[PDB]
């Protein structure tokens, strides 16, 4: 079965792993972490021994129940491991500690007669009929007879690519936690894949949305129902719940509450506040199931876009490259990749909105449609290109030896061969500065600033600090 | 003694729950590549026997660390990976279960006698992505990367630090390839290219240093001038 369901502590949105607010440098250096600033300098690395993980554990469980806790999610036994290698340098969404993935290896029936059932070392194996609709919808296929690998999620759905591990590679783990101060793992890779472009199976959403902002919201729904559930009064103070919004003020606190709360003035539960039953408790483990894992991760993804959106914004002083990332915005993209998905728009497939840089990926930029006779001439050479380009991408990543299937496998990028390093202006930044000093004479320097971003960052504090009006 | 985890108010989703886990299990790593030496065959049984006394890492630095195998001393850097790398794990075989990312590699790149060789090192197929394209300016760039170079917790630099200071900030440390071989050269091949996020920290550090001097001063000014002088 496709269905997916994920570990506990997952479902349990446990803490740190699961957040409402991540700080902005996992934003600016997402899923990127820096190992070497978590370790006191003059350490002593000795590797401990791999817990050995019975088979019998696991044997006819379910997710949830072969991983109830963290310490079954540990890279310190004996089971597998995969290590998934994202060809995009921004892919749509990723998932968080705890998720769970699906390795789907897709066969398609030759034929009506087809009886094959073919297994591949890892993932599932899952039989496409001929008439079967594609799992990459339009913009990619399973050949008849053939199997397609893909990395399959609620969130995206992507074709991976197996490939060996350098006899030279290994993976160096750092584990701490459930009473145990920090110790470290040196494993083998079991398994290496190059996962492929994403395709969103769900969009990811704006700023503004409705979806988002409502967040807020059922985290207090949440906590209410918690909270009843303990101590089955039925009526509780707003007291204990304030704790949980440091931010919010007495004023905030009270307006969120109505709207699932109503306050008692008279009687033995005067002071205090009853749920209206035109909302419905939850028992607690029912109650988890009002903010999914995979919400979360779609909203860090888009908090990953607004940061990246202001970090421009300051220090990007290329006024074209600016504009193609405002156009690139992930709500956006994945909302009109969804509309193609249903025929609602086309994407240009390719040019700068390309994430490769080369054409062996997929653009998601908006283009225009599509007359009668000449909308199906220019349907055809888009359904073409598509296919064209679908090839390209699995190509590209089914290659083993980099030297001899890649044409040059040391050239350079449009890119990242042609950058801008300077401004419209091509002018530079000239400070003067007065500083009285050294018990004595006002001091004068002048500095001059060649790096056009710092130039960016520094006129728009000032433009924006010029402001104390109004 | 075990230091429980405090955790802070209005930070979390699973507040108020009961099956909440105390003192969870938190897990980070690396890649780790060693030379096709005769010690990497060393390495492979070491693994494949569990006797992992023959093999033991002294972490120097930030971003410089010694692996010692079979008495062998290696010079390592720890690199950047232009990809992100989720590591699973399955018992089944098909359902995979993510446990954390890895976006970095420990490289051994040369065997060393002393262990303050490895700040003299420098990275195979690694560039500075704060300089790259800005080299004609790389003179401004570079003594501000010097003053902003901080130790362990921003702790002051040791007195070896400051020794190759000039090695230690000035390096690249942006890894080329990915480990898979179709992500070879991927960074300058098959990525469009964005602005970094170590080289938009290092922009913001900039921006900031140049205001704390406007504050620190009584009368400044600012002026948009062409090249000359
Ligand atoms: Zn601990």
């Amino acid at each position: 079965n496709l269905n997916i369901q994920h570990s506990q502590p997952a479902i349990n949105l446990q803490s740190p792993f699961y957040k409402v607010a991540v700080p902005r440098y996992q934003l600016r250096h997402f899923h990127r972490e820096n190992f070497g600033s978590h370790i006191r300098p003059g350490t002593k690395i000795v590797f401990s021994k791999l817990k050995a993980r019975k088979r019998k554990r696991d044997k006819g469980k379910d997710v949830k129940e072969s991983f109830s806790t963290s310490q079954d999610l540990t890279i310190g036994d004996t089971a597998p491991v995969y290590l998934m290698e994202y060809s995009e340098q921004t892919p749509v969404a990723l998932s968080k500690f705890g998720m769970a993935n699906k390795l789907i290896n897709y066969y398609r029936k030759a034929n009506e007669q087809d009886t094959l059932r073919p297994k591949l070392p890892v993932g599932e194996t899952h039989v496409l009929g001929v008439q079967d609709k594609s799992p990459f919808w339009n913009f990619g296929f399973v050949e008849p007879g053939h199997i397609v690998p893909t990395l399959y999620n609620n969130m995206i759905r992507a074709p991976v690519f197996k490939h060996d591990i350098s006899g030279t590679d290994f993976l160096l783990t750092k584990s701490s936690g459930f009473g145990i101060s920090n110790r470290f793992y040196l494993r083998n890779i079991n398994h290496l894949f190059t996962v492929g472009q994403t395709f969103p199976v769900e969009e990811i959403p704006g700023p503004n949305s409705r979806k988002v902002t409502s967040m807020k919201a059922t985290r207090l729904k949440m906590i209410i129902y918690r909270i009843l559930n303990h101590n089955h009064s039925k009526a509780i103070s707003i007291d204990p719940i304030a704790k949980h919004f440091p931010d919010q003020d007495y004023g905030q606190n009270r307006q969120k509450v109505k709207e699932f709360m109503k306050y008692q003035r008279d009687g033995p539960e005067k002071g205090l506040w009853r749920l209206k039953d035109d909302e419905k408790l939850l028992d607690n483990e029912a109650v988890k199931s009002l903010i999914t894992p995979e919400q979360i991760s779609q909203v860090e993804s888009m908090s990953q876009g607004l940061q990246f959106q202001e970090d421009n914004e300051a220090y990007n002083f290329d006024s074209k490259l600016k504009s193609l990332e405002e156009n690139l915005l992930p709500w956006n993209i994945t909302k009109n990749f969804i509309n193609s998905t249903q025929m609602r728009a086309m994407i240009q497939i390719h040019g700068v909105g390309d994430p490769t840089g080369c054409g062996e990926g997929f653009s998601f930029l908006k283009t225009s449609m599509k007359h009668s006779y000449n909308v199906a001439q220019q349907q055809k050479a888009y359904d073409e290109e598509i296919a064209k380009t679908w090839y390209t991408h699995t190509k590209s990543l089914s290659i083993s030896n980099p030297f001899e299937e890649m044409t040059n496998p040391d050239e350079i990028n449009q890119t990242n061969k042609h950058v801008k390093t300077d401004r419209d202006d091509k002018k530079i930044l000239k400070i003067v500065r007065k500083k009285r000093d050294e018990n004595g004479i006002i001091q004068r320097q002048t500095i001059f600033i060649r790096d056009p971003r710092v130039i960016q960052g520094y006129i728009k504090i000032k433009e924006q600090d010029k402001e104390d009006v109004n | 003694l075990r230091l429980k985890p405090i955790r802070i108010p209005g930070e979390a989703y699973d507040s108020e729950a009961s099956d909440i886990e105390d003192d969870p299990l938190i897990e980070s790593g690396v890649i780790l590549r060693i030379l096709p030496d005769i010690q990497l065959e060393f390495v492979k049984n070491s693994l494949e026997s569990g006797d992992y006394s023959g093999i033991s890492i002294k972490w120097k630095n930030e971003r410089h660390a010694v692996v010692t195998i079979n008495d062998v001393m290696y010079g390592a850097i720890l690199v950047d990976l232009p990809t992100v790398i989720e590591v699973n794990k399955s018992v089944d075989r098909k359902n995979l279960l993510k446990t954390f990312d890895v976006s970095q590699m420990l490289l051994c790149i040369r065997p060393i006698q002393e262990e303050e060789e490895v700040y003299a090192l420098e990275a195979p197929d690694t560039e500075d992505l704060v300089v790259k394209h800005f080299e004609g300016i790389e003179d401004e760039i570079w003594e501000n990367k010097e003053t902003f170079l901080k130790g362990y917790n921003g702790a002051p630099l040791s007195d070896m630090e400051a020794k190759h200071l000039k090695e230690i900030a000035l390096k690249g440390y942006d890894y080329k390839h990915g480990i898979s071989p179709p992500l070879y050269n991927v960074r300058n091949r098959r990525f469009r290219r964005k602005m970094d996020p170590n080289e938009i920290d290092y922009v913001e550090k900039v921006v900031d240093m140049l205001l704390k001097q406007d504050k620190q001063a009584e009368e400044v000014s600012y002026d948009l001038v062409d090249k000359s002088e």
